[PDB]
RNA sequence: CAACAUCUUGUCAAACUAUGAAUAAACAAAGAAGAAUUCUCAGUGUUAAAUACACUUCAGGAAUUUAAAU
RNA sequence: GGCGGCACAUCUGUUACAAGAUAACGCAGGUGUCCAAAGAUGAACUCAAUGAGGACAGAAACCUCAUGUAGAAUAUAAGGGUAUAAGUUCAUUUGAUUAUUGAUUCCAGUACAAUCAAUAACUCUGAAAUGAUGGCCUAACGAUCCCUAAGAUUUUUAAUUAG
RNA sequence: AGGUAGAUUACCUGACGUUCCCAUCUGUGUGAACAUAAUGGUACUGAUCAGGCUCUAAGCAUCUUUACUUCCGUGUUCGGAUGGGAACGGGUGUAUCCUACUUGAUAUGAACCUACC
């Protein structure tokens, strides 16, 4: 129990679904998708160590 | 007609004649303006000791 | 001739300590009264809300009540041939734990340990240590010799005035 | 693998101010020419202390604007060539920065008004190293090394390089 | 020249002060009734829950030692 | 004595003597107000000044960096307090509310007035711990009788039906 | 060794320079979205390309400051008490208490809980 109030989370706007896709990286997800469909060079200097290790977006 | 206003002369040699009459011990022991919740615990367990001590009593 | 304001002649009774403004310490806030406990009035002028009277600054009290933010203290107050008893309601900012009981206190451990060993040792058939002596005042200082091997001796007489200009 | 990478002094901000002695109508209109030499609004100042001989406590005086990065390279290299690159060694203050001012807007000619008229402005470059930020952060906020903080003559090497201007000791 | 900095020099403050006495002021030096220890131990409440802690004639009750503490 | 003044209710420093009390028509001053914000809370920022620079612009206009223990500001007289504030800016709000206790300051331990510590409501701000019962503290004020406003629906009953 | 939270709040501050980063910390890159303002400078968020350059931390110096110690000096002042001395003014003796400024020597932190090297 720790006492808050729900107004700062990710949410406190849009909807539940808004702070539920940021708990799950949502933001980070959507910004490869993002970022491949630029350039690549850009996605290549973000997230270099993502690319390497193997985790798609 | 001018007077003369104050003086503290001979107010110290009153005082110690009947000196400084401390108060007594009853004083130090009142509980007035004490804690809410620790009154009622004290009138909780008095309540309950007062109780079991006089249904004892009441049995003979 | 004075008014008669409630904080009358503050001046340097209310000043803060040299190199001593700002927030006071944590322990204050975290230190721990209880009840029966010996305090000391010190009014803290950077916190105005509660300030105690000026008339009860330095004066040495007993802890009767401790409420949620502030804790009771029971001082002695002199009336005009007479003494009655006050009773404070003061936050922590504004008390300080006495330490009037601090040689007592010791003494105190002082017999209780002996008072243990001597359960110790009365069932074990040892003889029981006795008791701390008591306190007295410097007493005349008894006889001694003093050896003339590495002792030395200069000699005092009036000194012979000399100028200062 | 030298640590000289992290002395590159580069462009932290530039500030241009228009600094008119009425309120109203002209400032308005001062604060428009800054919105479109930058891009962005332009913020109001108001007097700090009132004065008779100047006619001038709560009214606004002046309109003052930062520009940083890429954005302000390009203004620089616009105000610095209508001076045509010709500072003299007195413009450059000791903490590292320096400035000039200007006499006439040139702006844009296609497109102008009376209305407008004529303002003058001033510049100022504020110069920095990567590491600056210690001393503006929220937490742990701490002070710059002095050898790390430039200097007068570190700001004139900067700016004899990256403009070639040469520097008037007149 | 002056001026402004900086190091010295002479003399001062009831409505200036870092420091700060002597004399003083208020405590303690054993009264829920003259101590202490061991065992046992209850009602409320604090608490995450408490066997911690707080108050309850140092709740209460029984033994042993004990008249000591300028 | 009169005339002058208020030492008549009152606040600050000093006289005043390192607890408290404390004189003079002693000294230097102050009060009969002001505030829907200048109350409450949250966030951000740091003030006066000096040095170096920038068009007009100069001793005083505005901008930038550095140093900057408050030398600024805080409605007022003086003295206290205050720097991730109690100062400045912004945002929300009306706790400047209702009811009941127990204390502290003048105290005769009377009233008035002021200063507090809690409890029961309904709320304000904040993520939250907390904070909020007016103004950072010490002055900013008022009996019996009379007049004039606000409050006493909670609950207790009577009559008639069914058991 | 380092980082988080601290308590004592300058032996912890300020100025001139110096030493590592192997982990950590920091500075460092970016601006699509939460969110931010005149400015991605602040704050916010996404990241790991490089760096010990500043931070931070550890040390240096007849360093200012600060904290202890002797000395200043039983000097200033002070409580009690004369049919003591002096025209005053002020100043003894007795039995007692005894600062401060200054200068000299030393130090430049000690210490608690959790994780990781």
């Amino acid at each position: 129990y720790v006492p808050h109030s729900a107004t700062r989370f990710a949410g406190a706007g849009e909807n539940e679904e808004a702070l539920r896709s940021r708990i799950l990286g949502g933001h980070v997800a959507a910004y490869m998708k993002y970022l491949s469909g630029e350039d690549a060079d850009l996605y290549k200097k973000q997230f270099g160590r993502f690319i390497a290790a193997g985790i798609a977006p | 007609s001018k007077d003369k206003n104050r003086s503290s002369h001979n107010q110290s040699h009153k005082a110690h004649r009947n000196g400084f009459y401390k108060p007594k011990k009853s004083a130090y022991m009142s509980t007035k303006g004490m804690n809410v919740q620790v009154l009622k615990n004290t009138k909780a367990q008095r309540k309950f000791a007062l109780a079991k001590k006089l249904e004892a009593k009441k049995a003979a | 001739p004075l008014s008669n304001g409630r904080n009358r002649r503050t001046r340097k009774l209310f000043k803060r300590p040299f190199r001593g403004h700002g927030l006071s310490n944590t322990s204050t806030i975290l230190h721990t009264y209880k009840v029966g406990d010996y305090v000391t009035i010190l009014c803290n002028s950077s916190i105005q809300h509660g300030l105690p009277y000026k008339a009860f600054h330095g004066k040495t009290g007993r802890v009767w009540n401790v409420n949620p933010h502030a804790i009771g203290v029971m001082v002695n107050k002199k009336v005009n041939n007479r003494i009655v008893v006050k009773r404070l309601h003061i936050s922590p900012e504004h008390i300080k734990p006495s330490g009037c009981q601090k040689d007592f206190l010791e003494r105190k451990a002082a017999v209780a340990a002996i008072r243990k060993q001597n359960i110790q040792l009365k069932k074990e058939g040892k003889p029981l240590l006795p008791l701390p002596a008591k306190r007295l005042p410097k007493q005349p200082r008894p006889a001694e010799l003093i050896k003339g091997a590495d002792i030395k001796f200069t000699t005092v007489a009036p000194l012979k005035f000399e100028e200062l200009y | 693998c030298k640590s000289d990478v992290m002395r590159k002094i580069k462009i932290d901000k530039l500030v241009l101010n228009i600094s008119v002695g009425e309120s109203g109508d002209r400032l308005t209109r001062a604060a428009k020419v800054l919105e479109t030499l930058t891009g962005q609004t332009p913020v109001l100042s108001e007097a700090r202390y009132t004065v008779r001989a100047f006619s001038i406590r709560n009214d606004q005086i002046a309109c003052h604007v930062t520009v940083r990065g890429a954005k302000a390279a390009e203004i620089l290299e616009k105000g610095l060539k209508v001076k045509e690159f010709e500072l003299k060694a007195n413009n450059f203050s000791a903490t590292g920065n320096f400035g000039f001012g200007i006499e006439e807007h040139i702006d844009l000619g296609l497109k102008y008004d009376p209305q407008v008229g004529i303002y003058g402005m001033d510049f100022f470059v504020v110069l920095a190293r990567p590491g600056f930020r210690v001393s503006r952060r929220k937490r742990m906020q701490d002070k710059i090394g002095r050898d790390h903080l430039l200097t007068k003559e570190d700001a004139i090497n900067w700016f004899k390089e990256t403009y070639e201007g040469i520097v008037l000791n007149k």
